[PDB]
């Protein structure tokens, strides 16, 4: 759709990528009756006739909650939207199939602009609701069910309409206020699942599936239930595929530098972590990647690099994705040339994320290992033969949250 | 002596003698029993003392 | 000694469509079935 800003979350003079459920192709028909599978749909009505559209299973249930959307022919767009259970039901009608509502989460009635696109998605339990101006946001319970769709409207009276299959990737641009193009990759593989564009107050868009974003703790794992949190999950910036070299140089804890391109709205502030993100294949030939990580301590630096063998002199290399034998991983400092080296740990099987803190603790996995005094600047010294090692670079801060932890990962976030 | 199936009763409410009724029984068992470990992956290194 | 859960029983294979936890324990603190994290078999636990 070639729809509003503030649907799609972009800023303005920009161009951005944008994840997630997106409509790409309109229809045109007229065959008054067909049974689509689907998680969404678009559309435009401008014309003088009654247009519906409804959301329903494959099959009859008194324990299910069934959308429903009804226009209304007037001077503005008359929306009533139904979400409720229904009893002896019908064949299928407009203007109110029938008044079985008894308990009902959602039963408004719009009168918004004539000439702007609606839209309904799911995503798992949760209803989304965009309308040209808000963003609302209901939890049905059950609603991973409805994957059938009944449309019912007609092309002669200036109604068309789209439909969403699932996770398109575009790219936007806007020229004041306006929306200039949209275009979809064919190329630009794996981007669904680690790319998106920073909302409105540095916030994470919802329905995205938290890929390689872990947990931080200083003690036990947590496992499983809800369970309200403290955690740093609100951007200020965001680098999508950084391309980090072996003569770059330090990174200043500030998206204000030269080579930072951030995506989607970029703040100004101070941050408190540095989210990394490994890309690694499932093949274990070439995840063996020769470098070391430099901080930059008030007083001296700091050397880390990891080994195979207890006495870590022959070898200086850092594992991504899964291995198959043990990692020992070591510190180097220099005082008056006198070289002092240390055992830290072990790497865990697979290594993912690299989180990096600014008062100076250092996570791998979300689990602390050492702890620096004070830290100014990290240099990522990897040496690599073309610029494909990571995918984000994100700043953030600490704010209070609400999670939903499944298997040790992140369902949900409010 | 608790060896006979109605001297596990009395043996077991300590009384000589019961009266006529229902009466609840669950006869446990002193044994050695095997152990199973189950853990989030991590790797193997031992030491001795 | 399973997730730290500790206790007694007999522990079966079987084979059910769930994802999601790997841990599902009842209202007071027993375990009822834990999950193989590197595949899709679950197990069942019921005391002797
Ligand atoms: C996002 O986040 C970013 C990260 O923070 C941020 O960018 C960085 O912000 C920093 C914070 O402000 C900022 O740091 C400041 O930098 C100032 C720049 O001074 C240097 O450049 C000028 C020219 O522009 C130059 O004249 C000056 O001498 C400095 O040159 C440095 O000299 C060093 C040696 O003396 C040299 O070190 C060696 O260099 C070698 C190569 O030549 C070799 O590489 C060696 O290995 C290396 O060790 C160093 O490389 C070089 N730097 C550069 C860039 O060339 C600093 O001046 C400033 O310090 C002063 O201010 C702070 C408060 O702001 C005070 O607390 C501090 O004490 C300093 O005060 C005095 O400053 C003078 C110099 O101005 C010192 O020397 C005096 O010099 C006089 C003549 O110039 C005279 O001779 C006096 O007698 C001398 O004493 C004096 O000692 C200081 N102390 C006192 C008590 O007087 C501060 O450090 C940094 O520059 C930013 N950029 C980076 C890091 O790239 C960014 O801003 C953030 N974004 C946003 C939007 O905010
Ligand atoms: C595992 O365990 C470890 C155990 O250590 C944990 O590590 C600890 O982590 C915590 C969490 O960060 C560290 O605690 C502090 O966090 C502060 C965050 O500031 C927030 O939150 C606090 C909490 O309430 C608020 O009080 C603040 O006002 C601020 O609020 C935010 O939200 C507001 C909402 O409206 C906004 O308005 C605010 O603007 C803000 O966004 C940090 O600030 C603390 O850092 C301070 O100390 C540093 C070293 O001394 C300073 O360098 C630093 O200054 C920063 O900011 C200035 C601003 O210009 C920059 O210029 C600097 O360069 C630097 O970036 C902070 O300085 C404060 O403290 C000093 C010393 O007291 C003061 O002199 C300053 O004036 C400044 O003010 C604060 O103190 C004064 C009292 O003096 C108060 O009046 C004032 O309100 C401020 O509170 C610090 O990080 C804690 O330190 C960590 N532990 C250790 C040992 O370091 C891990 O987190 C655990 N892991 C997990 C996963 O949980
Ligand atoms: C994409 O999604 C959208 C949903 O958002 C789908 O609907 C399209 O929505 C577009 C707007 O976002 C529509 O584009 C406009 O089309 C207007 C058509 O108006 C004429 O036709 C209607 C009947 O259909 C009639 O009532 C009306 O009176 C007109 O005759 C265009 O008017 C408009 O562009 C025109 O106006 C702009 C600026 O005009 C403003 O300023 C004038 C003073 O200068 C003022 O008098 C005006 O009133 C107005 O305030 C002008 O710059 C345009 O110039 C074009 O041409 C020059 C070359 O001469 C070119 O250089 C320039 O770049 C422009 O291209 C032009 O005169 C809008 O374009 C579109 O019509 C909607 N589509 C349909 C079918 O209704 C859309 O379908 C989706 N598309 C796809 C492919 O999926
Ligand atoms: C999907 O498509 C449309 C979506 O709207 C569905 O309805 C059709 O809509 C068309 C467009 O509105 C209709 O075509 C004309 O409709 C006019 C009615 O106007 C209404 O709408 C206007 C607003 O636009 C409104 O202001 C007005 O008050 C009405 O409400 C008709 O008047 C018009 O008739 C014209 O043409 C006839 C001749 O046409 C016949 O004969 C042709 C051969 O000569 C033949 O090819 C044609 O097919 C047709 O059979 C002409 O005689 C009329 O002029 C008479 O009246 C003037 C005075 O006004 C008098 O001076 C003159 O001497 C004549 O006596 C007039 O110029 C058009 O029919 C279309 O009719 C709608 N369809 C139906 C069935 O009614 C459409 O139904 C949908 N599709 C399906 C399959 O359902
Ligand atoms: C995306 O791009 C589009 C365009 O493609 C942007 O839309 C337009 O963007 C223009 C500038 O990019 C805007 O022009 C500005 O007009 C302002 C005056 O508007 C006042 O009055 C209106 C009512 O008429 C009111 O609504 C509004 O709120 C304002 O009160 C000017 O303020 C502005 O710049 C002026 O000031 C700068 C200095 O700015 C510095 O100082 C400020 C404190 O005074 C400080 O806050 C700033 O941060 C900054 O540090 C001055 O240099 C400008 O001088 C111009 O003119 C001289 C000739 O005299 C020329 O030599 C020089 O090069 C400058 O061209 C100027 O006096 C802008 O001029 C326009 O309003 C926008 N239109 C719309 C409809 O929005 C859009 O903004 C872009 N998107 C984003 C997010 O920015
Ligand atoms: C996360 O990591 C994963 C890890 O796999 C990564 O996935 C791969 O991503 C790449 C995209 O970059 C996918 O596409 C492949 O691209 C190959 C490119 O071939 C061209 O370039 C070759 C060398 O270029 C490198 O080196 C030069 C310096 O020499 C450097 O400047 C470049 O920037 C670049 O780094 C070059 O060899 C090749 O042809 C040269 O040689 C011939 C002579 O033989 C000469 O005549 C030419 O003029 C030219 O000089 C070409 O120009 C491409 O080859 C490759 O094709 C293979 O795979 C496909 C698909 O399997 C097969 O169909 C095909 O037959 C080849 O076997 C492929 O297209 C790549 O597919 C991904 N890998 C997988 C497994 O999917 C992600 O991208 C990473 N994510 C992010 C965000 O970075
Ligand atoms: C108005 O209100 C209704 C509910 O009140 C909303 O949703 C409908 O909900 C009912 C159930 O409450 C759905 O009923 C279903 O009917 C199917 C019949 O489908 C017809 O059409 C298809 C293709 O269009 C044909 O293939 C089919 O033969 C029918 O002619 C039944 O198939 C369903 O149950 C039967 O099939 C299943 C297998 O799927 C069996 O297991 C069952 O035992 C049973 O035999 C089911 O009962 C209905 O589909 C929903 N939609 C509609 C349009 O009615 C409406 O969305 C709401 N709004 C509108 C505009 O109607």
């Amino acid at each position: 759709a070639n729809l509003s800003m503030l649907q799609l979350g972009v800023p303005d003079n920009s161009s951005t990528i944008v994840t997630g459920l997106l409509p790409t192709h309109w229809f045109c028909a007229n065959q008054s009756t067909s049974v689509y599978s689907a998680n969404g749909f678009f559309y435009i009505d401008v014309g003088n006739h009654r247009s519906a559209f409804a959301l329903h299973t494959g099959y009859y249930d008194a324990n299910q909650y069934y959308i429903y959307v009804t226009n209304e022919i007037g001077l503005n767009a008359s929306v009533t939207l139904k979400i409720c259970k229904f009893s002896r039901n019908t064949t299928f009608d407009f203007l109110s199939n029938a008044s079985s509502s008894f308990d009902c989460i959602v039963n408004l009635l719009f009168t918004e602009q004539l000439g702007a696109p609606l839209g309904i998605t799911i995503s798992g339990e949760t209803v989304r609701l965009h309308l040209y101006n808000v963003t609302r946001t209901f939890y049905v319970p059950a609603a991973y069910k409805l994957t059938k769709l009944s449309v019912k409207c007609y092309f002669n009276y200036s109604c068309v309409f789209s439909v969403v299959n699932a996770t398109v990737t575009v790219n936007v641009t806007t020229h004041n206020g306006r929306v200039v193009n949209y275009t979809v990759c064919d190329d630009c593989n794996g981007y669904t699942d680690n790319i998106f564009s920073v909302q409105q107050d540095g916030r994470i868009p919802n329905g995205f599936p938290f890929n390689n974003w872990f947990l931080l703790t200083n003690g036990s794992t947590l496992v499983d239930g809800v369970s309200r949190l403290y955690q740093p999950l609100r951007l200020t910036c965001l680098w999508p595929v950084p391309g980090l070299k072996s003569s770059t140089g330090f990174v200043y804890f500030n998206a204000t530098g030269s080579d930072v391109n951030c995506n989607g709205y970029q703040h100004n502030s101070v941050v408190d972590v540095m989210r990394y993100n490994l890309n690694f294949s499932a093949n274990s030939l070439d995840n063996l990647k020769s470098g070391v990580i430099v901080f930059k301590t008030l007083q001296y630096d700091v050397l880390f690099y990891c080994s195979n063998s207890s006495s870590g002199v022959l070898d200086t290399t850092i594992p991504f994705g899964p291995s198959s034998q043990p990692y020992y991983c070591f510190i180097n400092s220099t005082i008056n040339t006198t070289h002092v080296s240390t055992f830290v740990g072990i790497l865990p099987p697979t290594v993912r994320e690299i989180v990096v803190a600014r008062t100076g603790q250092f996570y791998i996995n979300g689990f602390k290992y050492f702890d620096l005094g004070f830290i100014e600047a990290v240099n990522f010294n990897v040496t690599t033969a073309s610029a494909t090692d990571f995918w984000t670079v994100a700043f953030a801060t600490f704010v209070d949250v609400l999670v939903n932890v499944s298997a040790t990962n992140i369902q949900n976030l409010l | 002596y608790c060896d006979s199936p109605f001297e596990k009763l009395q043996c077991e409410h300590l009384q000589f003698g019961l009266q006529d009724g229902f009466y609840s029984a669950n006869f446990l068992d002193d044994n050695v029993l095997p152990e199973t470990y189950v853990a989030l992956p991590i790797y193997y290194q031992h030491t001795d003392i | 000694n399973i997730y730290d859960y500790v206790g007694t029983g007999i522990i079966r294979s079987s084979n059910q469509s769930l994802a999601g936890g790997i841990t599902y324990v009842s209202n007071s603190g027993n375990l009822l079935g834990f999950k193989n994290v590197s595949t899709g078999n679950i197990f069942i636990v019921t005391p002797c």
